[PDB]
């Protein structure tokens, strides 16, 4: 019934942002009350992204390797698009004979 | 035929044991007399011009050969002649009774195929594919199909055809079904494999020589001894130590070759030699082998040196990795290396990446260098990677 009534990352950049401003404006409101479960959990988000950085040697192991699955990747897609041409080819052939 | 292109073939070049080309010219010319074959004696002729150690005296004085007078004449040829003359007439005759005749499609192919047996022994290469071509289509079944190929075989190993015999080859290996047939999988093997060896396949040599059915030996072009003499020097390659303790040292076919054929010694000097990893004893042997089977060979001598490059890269890889630091001069004790002279040995490989060897010059050590990585691997890919993008470019451009 929701399909009859009706008819990646981008999106999940937007959401991050929507949780990094209620951290900011909790901050902020906090000073003005004052000049505890929130500040427990929040020192550890930092210490758990300067520290990606160290595995920056290792991490760099499994990105080529997704363009090595890229480079056969693409090989084969050529082999759909000439193997088109090549039927296409049998296609203008029949047209001239007709 | 075999001892027919050896001996012609010990005539053209030999560095070692020149006695062997008396043997060998004693040989030829008494086989030919015997034989219809008129042009082969004249074939001496050009075969052997400008090669070291000349058979032929006319205008050369510097023939090193025993016998020096191949010279072609009038009279050992007008006799040839009149055995091939004599021969075609009583062939002619039942051929003549057979066209009468014409009694199913084995007859009237059998004239074909007596024919193309006449036409290969009296010297005729493209007369006698002709009349193979005929026997072909007359043919009532595989069995009458594959002698056609028999013969063309035998003319394309003395004339080194590579193009006419292996289409011919893989024509009656196709077929319609090929099946367990033992003529077309025996004789397939062995051939394909003699191919193999003039390109220097190396991949299919390895399983179609040194692993062979039984003796195969059909005398009419190779012999039993030289599929075995191939076989230790293409089973030096592929295979590794894993399969010369098995279908190499420990193979039934070998164990019996040593008691009998002696002259060879590439089964035991060499693979002895080389499972032991020892090049105090594996150094002398290369020039043994290398003269008494890569020199007289007809399908090896044609390269020569370059196998002995090439079978000392093996003994250089088991050493490197059985250390990683040693000093020069422990080697030269103990091995029998000279230490002037292998910087030069290894400066054929070390630069062209073919050994991780490293010698510090300094103290004089040699070290040892990453043997794999996944760095060197994906070169392997980016030259095969490029290498096929052209043909996309130079193919997709051209259709248009």
């Amino acid at each position: 019934g929701v399909e009859h009534l009706l008819r990646i990352r981008l999106t999940n950049q937007l959401k991050s942002l929507k949780g990094l401003q209620s951290k900011l404006k909790d901050v902020v409101e906090y000073l003005d009350k004052v000049i505890h479960t929130i500040l427990g959990k929040l020192q550890d988000v930092f210490n758990l992204n300067n520290l990606q950085k160290a595995l920056t040697v290792k991490t760099n192991d499994e990105l080529m390797v997704i363009y090595i699955s890229n480079l056969v990747r693409s090989i084969i897609a050529f082999d759909d698009l000439i193997e088109n041409k090549i039927q296409n080819k049998k296609i203008q052939e029949q047209r001239v004979k007709d | 035929n075999y001892e027919v292109s050896e001996k012609a073939f010990l005539l053209t070049q030999s560095k070692v044991s020149i006695e062997q080309r008396k043997e060998a010219a004693e040989f030829v010319l008494a086989k030919i007399k015997e034989e219809e074959m008129a042009p082969y004696y004249k074939y001496l002729c050009e075969e052997y011009l400008v090669n070291n150690g000349q058979s032929d005296l006319e205008h050369d004085e510097k023939s090193d050969s025993l016998n020096e007078w191949i010279k072609f004449d009038q009279e050992l040829y007008n006799e040839l002649c009149k055995k091939n003359e004599s021969k075609i007439k009583e062939l002619n005759e039942k051929i003549q009774k057979l066209e009468e005749d014409d009694e199913g499609e084995l007859e009237q192919a059998q004239a074909w195929i007596n024919l193309g047996e006449y036409y290969a022994q009296i010297g005729d290469k493209d007369n006698a594919e002709k009349t193979l071509g005929k026997s072909l289509s007359k043919a009532i079944s595989t069995g009458a199909k594959i002698d056609v190929m028999l013969t063309i075989a035998r003319l394309g190993f003395f004339y080194n055809d590579q193009l006419y015999v292996k289409e011919k080859l893989e024509a009656v290996n196709s077929m319609i079904e090929k099946g367990g047939d033992w003529e077309r999988r025996n004789r397939y093997k062995t051939y394909y494999g003699i191919h193999c060896l003039a390109v220097r396949n190396f991949k299919e040599a390895a399983k179609l020589l040194v692993d062979s059915l039984a003796t195969f030996t059909s005398i009419e072009l190779t012999s039993y001894e030289s599929i075995a003499t191939y076989a230790s020097v293409t089973g030096l390659f592929t295979l590794e130590r894993t399969d010369l303790k098995s279908k190499v040292i420990d193979s039934p076919e070998l164990l019996s070759l040593i008691s009998t054929t002696a002259a060879l010694q590439s089964i035991s000097s060499l693979t002895i030699s080389l499972y032991a990893s020892d090049y105090a004893s594996y150094f002398p042997y290369l020039l043994e082998t290398y003269a008494n089977v890569l020199i007289p060979c007809k399908y090896l001598n044609r390269h020569a040196d370059f196998f002995v490059r090439e079978m000392r890269r093996k003994v250089y890889a088991q050493l490197l990795e059985s250390y990683k630091t040693l000093s020069l001069k422990s080697m030269a004790s103990a091995f029998g290396v000279s230490v002037a002279f292998l910087d030069n040995d290894l400066g054929k490989f070390i630069p062209n990446k073919q050994l991780n060897c490293v010698i510090d010059r300094v103290n004089g050590i040699v070290e040892t260098n990453r043997p794999d990585n996944k760095n060197a691997q994906y070169h392997l890919l980016v030259k095969q990677g490029d290498g096929l993008l052209t043909k996309l470019q130079k193919y997709g451009a051209a259709v248009r």
